[PDB]
């Protein structure tokens, strides 16, 4: 019931009730926090408010302790005594509390709204314990904000997988995505019995949407689907593993001359072992995961773990390992979760396989000799601390590109985050350097690689496999039928309708797109299996269709264009209004009637 | 007590006393100041003692009276609970057998111990061991209290279903043995 | 038992004594009320009296805390404090008494006698909760008044169905009708037991009264029939729900290509759909209850319940729905008494139906999807919030016409009441206008619509049928009692009896008499289809007979006559006694 001061590591029995995470605080720290912020609510072994019957005096300052109980000033016993005095607040460890200077930032984090970019950079630079607390309360705020949406009810029932939704007028409708499950509550004569969770998907038509439910119960009119809540568990282990170095290669047994196809990184494989942790920066579509497989083959006896922020990314890594690493291999990623279909190869929890590959959402708290963490930009400090708590190895690798898509941060409505501010791993990579470099985007066309090198890069990216039918059909954006927050742009497919029955060889393509719902409209009329820009960054394809939306701040992201076309290998076609980008991308653009 | 008439009168008496002390007047003036100070003290006494005396009684009256209100609320809650329990319990008994045996009685009053003996709809039997199980509820059906009962479901002590085929001489020393047998009324 | 205040709505638990309904008041609000009004009694967890048995002072102006109880000055203990606070009254909660000053109107509510139109109009102008409290206390006042009614010290009884009635001296001997409820009490030095729910109407002729009770003995001499009063229950729901605008339909199931007269009203139905509710403000006779069944035809899928003010209107609605909508999806809820007959062909109180009907006072406490109410003019603001509390649906429809006559409100014996102030809904209708309006009296032909639009209504009304040439008149006076005994014009009855033979298709003409005695005696003489206006409200007939007895504020009412004539279809014959009123209309005299 007791703990160490969050800002002093001083043993104490006080936690601020009005604060969210209410960690332990020394008497001086608690006094400063309560006297600075309006958080006049401290949770000791008991609450502090007046013990008189019917009296609701709350402020600790107004409270006076009396006959073994607290009181208001009016109900004060003949021997009364105020609580908040002498620069401290009454409690255990009172005389032995140390006190520090972190009142201002603690108050700011306890009173910030997480909407502005200041919270992220503050959490990206603050104290280690403060970093942990900020990440915890950041995820807590994220969960609470999602828990403020509207309840989905029914207007009429169609079939087992078709149903009209009757949202409450005036409430924010949650996007009808796969990751949006809502428990089904039917009310009869009370019988307020849940019928299970239901996820929705906007089909090619009206309110009647196709939905997947955990249970096959009959869809009744007297049933609705309330949002499914989530909780945040406390994190104690630090985010970033401290930087160490070793004179000799320790905890790793080098191989002699095997796998020379990655001999450009063998000296790098040894130097990773002679350090503690060695992050690696690789431009989108470069020899990423090739360094990883080379290192894994260089140390076959050592136990190795892959880690990626995205399920698609870890699926790509595990597929690369299956193709390259010997099967002593498994990818223990996801048993039944992750609506986006991840591996279907081997065990999910056996902890006997060597090259155990997993993801944050189902990380087993085990240990290995080394572990490689990929896609280090689309994650937050919270998940970094989580993964550092789960696993613990002798050497760590954090491979990732700052010029990629960061964590969503749906509340980041003011400004944005710099590639250095995405997470503390990104900071460490971008303050002094990633202490490593691997740039060679050979798996992508050298023409598009050069154009990207002329887009935001310094022309340090070289590749092969140039041209082909690379183009960007300059079709103006039509009507935007955005049924959800994301923008649907079907008239862009209105020119793809002439790219479906015309192409004799452009059939095995993966249509990437900025917005998720404009990927959903391609899923409505499937000319080919499409993927969103979020499923990119780690698996490439020969052809990639690309249709954007109106000139919003989302589609016009240069990093989005980079990570979208770096999944192309021979050719590319993009459908944008193209007001400014049609001149920097050196492709032979076409038109609506000119496709031959 | 700081906003009382005696407070102001004592304040002006003190102002006069300090003014005449700083003036340095005759000893008779000093005696007048002492008399004024002393009467101001006595006037300040009751006006700073009586109100405090009334404060405590007012506060305790508040506490007692809040307690009484709480008592009334609890009374209402328990009354509602009792009556809803009565009404929800009575509605699972009115078999017409009850009316039959009540009317057949000479005035209406019948002993209590026979009502569940005749109008009951389900029988529960607890059994110590196998030997007693033999000469009682043997087979799928049996008789007791001049009626026919058919066995439906049998559980053990730990509330696990036990199949009738398992109940035997040789298999007996493998079961928890307060066997409970529930049965229905065969008409 | 603690609640909010009313003027300030702060959490408190004080109530007033002299105020009949005993409402929750805060400290400052109660202090203001007792300072202004003559209310000198406050209720709390205990009553306020001088605890000393040698005193009986209940005034809150002076009361002294005798340790734990209240005392007078002559019994005040030495160490004790008066409990009249610093401009408030001491008690439950004082630290959270929010301030509000609009007490003067509230004081007037607990002051006035409801005999002046200023009372009633001022009542419908205050805060919602104040309006509810005023309606409640008005209803209670009416109940108390009707309680203090005649104690019939009868002496003779005629038959098993007929008796002789005589009354005491001093209290109002109420009229006799099936609407009222009476019961005799056997005074045999003991056993003053109820003799049953006894209704009473005046007999056929002479000093004769017809009696019918729940039990029926042969009544003795010493009994008496006293009018008892029913209790009034408090309410919480608002009288009027807020309005919300929409974009698309609110989840209703249409029926494509069903009828034709309502495809033009489909726009109006969608206008209803795009909001939480809608109303109807139009002249009588012109698609009122008829704009209803077609609207149901637009969305005849949900399980619904409706009702009406009086019985004739709801029975006509049942007949119309049977005519248009399928029978076995509609029902009509009947009361337990049911002394006044109803649609005696339909389901006998089938609450489990898709389109249900009922009366105002016998409504259940279930819910529906949509609903429509009949004749807001005939209703008050009390019953509006009553149905709001018991019934809560997703769409509400209201119909009414300001030109109609309002509820009796017998205590208002001074002045006329403006049609908007009939209820809150009528004020809203006259201030913001209608939601949808229909103006072409369809049952009456052009001559009747011309007469009504030229004389009382605005010259805007039109019809669809030409003159039926069945307009006739009569003016000669006749003689009445002139000493109580509400006027009966017997010579007119005799002349009608002598004449009628010449009028072939007028043998079944609906006779009209607002006065109960004339209404009974007309059927007693010949047996015409007798009827009163009140009960003709919202009805309609091919052949009607109206009869004016004499001149009076009742019989000279413009609204009464104009609502009487809106019920003409193909034929009518009516008589007057008034010259200028005889000359006002534009029909043939004869
Ligand atoms: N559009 C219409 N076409 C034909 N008859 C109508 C129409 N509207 C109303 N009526 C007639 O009016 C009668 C009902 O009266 P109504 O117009 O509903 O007003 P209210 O019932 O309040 O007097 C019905 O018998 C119906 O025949
Ligand atoms: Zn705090
Ligand atoms: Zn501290
Ligand atoms: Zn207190
Ligand atoms: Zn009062
Ligand atoms: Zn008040
Ligand atoms: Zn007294």
């Amino acid at each position: 019931a007791v703990g160490a001061c969050v800002l002093c590591n001083s043993q104490t029995s006080l936690r601020c009730g009005a604060c969210i995470r209410r960690p332990f605080l020394c008497c001086k720290c608690c006094y400063d926090h309560v006297i600075s912020t309006s958080h006049k609510l401290v949770l000791s072994v008991n609450p502090y408010v007046c013990n008189a019957p019917g009296c609701d005096v709350t402020d600790v300052t107004q409270l006076y302790l009396g006959g073994m109980s607290y009181y208001c000033k009016s109900h004060k016993p003949p021997i009364s005594f105020p609580l908040c005095a002498n620069g401290q607040v009454f409690g255990l460890y009172k005389n032995t509390c140390v006190g520090s200077d972190n009142v201002t930032d603690f108050n700011a984090i306890a009173t910030c709204d997480w909407t502005n970019a200041g919270d992220y950079i503050l959490a990206n630079t603050c104290t280690e314990r403060l970093k942990l607390f900020a990440a915890e309360t950041l995820k807590a705020t994220e969960e609470t904000f999602k828990l403020s949406y509207g309840i989905a009810t029914v207007r009429e029932v169609l079939s087992d997988r078709e149903l009209h939704l009757s949202w409450e007028v005036g409430k924010p409708r949650p996007p009808l995505n796969r990751n949006y499950v809502f428990t089904g509550y039917r009310v009869t004569k009370n019988s307020k019995v849940q019928i299970g969770e239901y996820t929705f998907e906007k089909g090619d038509y009206g309110d009647a949407v196709v939905y997947r439910g955990t249970t096959t119960y009959k869809l009744n009119v007297g049933d609705y689907f309330v949002l499914t809540s989530h909780t945040v568990m406390p994190l104690s282990a630090p985010t970033l593993v401290p930087q160490e170095h070793y004179v000799r290669i320790t905890g790793l047994y080098p191989t002699l001359n095997i796998s020379d196809e990655f001999s450009s990184n063998v000296a790098n494989y040894q130097k990773v072992g002679m350090q503690k942790y060695s992050t690696l920066q690789g431009p989108p579509g470069t020899g990423k995961s090739h360094f990883a497989i080379g290192l894994a083959l260089y140390y076959p006896s050592a136990r190795i773990v892959y880690t990626a922020c995205s399920h698609a990314a870890v699926d790509a890594l595990c597929e690369k390992a299956l193709k390259y690493l010997p099967i002593d291999k498994c990818s223990r990623i996801i048993p039944a979760r992750a609506r986006v279909e991840c591996f279907d190869k081997f065990k999910v929890n056996s902890t006997l396989e060597q090259y155990v590959f997993c993801t944050v959402n189902a990380l087993p708290e085990t240990t290995a000799d080394i572990v490689v963490f990929d896609e280090i930009s689309m994650a937050t400090n919270y998940d970094l601390s989580v993964v550092n708590a789960r696993l613990r190895a002798k050497h760590y690798v954090y491979i990732g590109d700052p010029a990629q898509l960061p964590a969503p941060r749906t509340l980041l409505t003011k400004g944005t985050l710099e590639p250095e501010y995405f997470n503390s791993v990104c900071r460490l990579m971008k303050t002094i350097g990633p202490d490593m470099f691997l740039g060679t985007c050979r798996r992508c066309p050298a023409e598009i690689v050069d154009t990207v090198s002329a887009l935001v890069y310094d022309n340090k990216l070289k590749a092969h496999k140039d041209k082909s039918a690379q183009c960007f059909k300059m079709f103006y954006k039509g009507v935007i039928t955005h049924d959800v927050s994301s923008a649907i742009n079907r008239p862009q497919i209105g020119v793809v309708r002439e790219f479906l029955t015309r192409n004799p060889a452009w059939r095995k393509a993966v249509f990437i797109s900025p917005y998720n719902s404009q990927n959903a409209v391609a899923s409505k009329i499937l000319g080919l299996p499409t993927q969103t820009v979020d499923s990119s960054q780690g698996s490439e394809y020969d052809y990639v269709i690309f249709t954007q939306t109106t000139e919003t701040a989302h589609s016009c992201n240069v990093n989005r264009f980079n990570v979208a076309i770096t999944r192309a290998k021979v050719g590319i076609l993009c459908i944008m209004s193209d007001r400014d980008l049609y001149d920097k991308l050196q492709f032979t653009s076409l038109e609506i009637p000119r496709r031959n | 007590f700081s906003s009382l008439p005696s407070y102001a009168a004592f304040a002006t008496a003190q102002e006069a006393y300090e003014q005449a002390v700083a003036n340095g007047d005759s000893e008779v003036v000093l005696k007048k100041l002492k008399k004024s100070l002393n009467v101001a003290k006595s006037e300040f006494d009751r006006d700073a003692a009586m109100q405090r005396k009334l404060e405590k009684m007012a506060d305790q009256a508040m506490t007692q009276m809040y307690k009484q209100a709480r008592s009334e609320d609890k009374r209402a809650k328990v009354t509602s609970a009792m009556q809803t329990m009565l009404f929800t319990m009575l509605r699972k008994l009115d078999n017409d057998a009850l009316n039959n045996i009540i009317n057949n009685a000479r005035d209406g009053c019948v002993p209590l111990n026979i009502i569940p003996l005749t109008t009951a709809a389900k029988l529960m039997v607890v059994i110590p061991d196998y030997n007693t199980y033999k000469n009682t509820c043997d087979g799928t059906t049996f008789t007791y209290a001049s009626a026919l009962w058919e066995i439906q479901q049998v559980v053990d002590a730990d509330s696990k279903i036990v199949q009738l085929s398992e109940i035997s001489m040789d298999n007996s020393p493998n079961l928890a043995w307060p066997l409970i047998v529930t049965a229905l009324r065969a008409n």
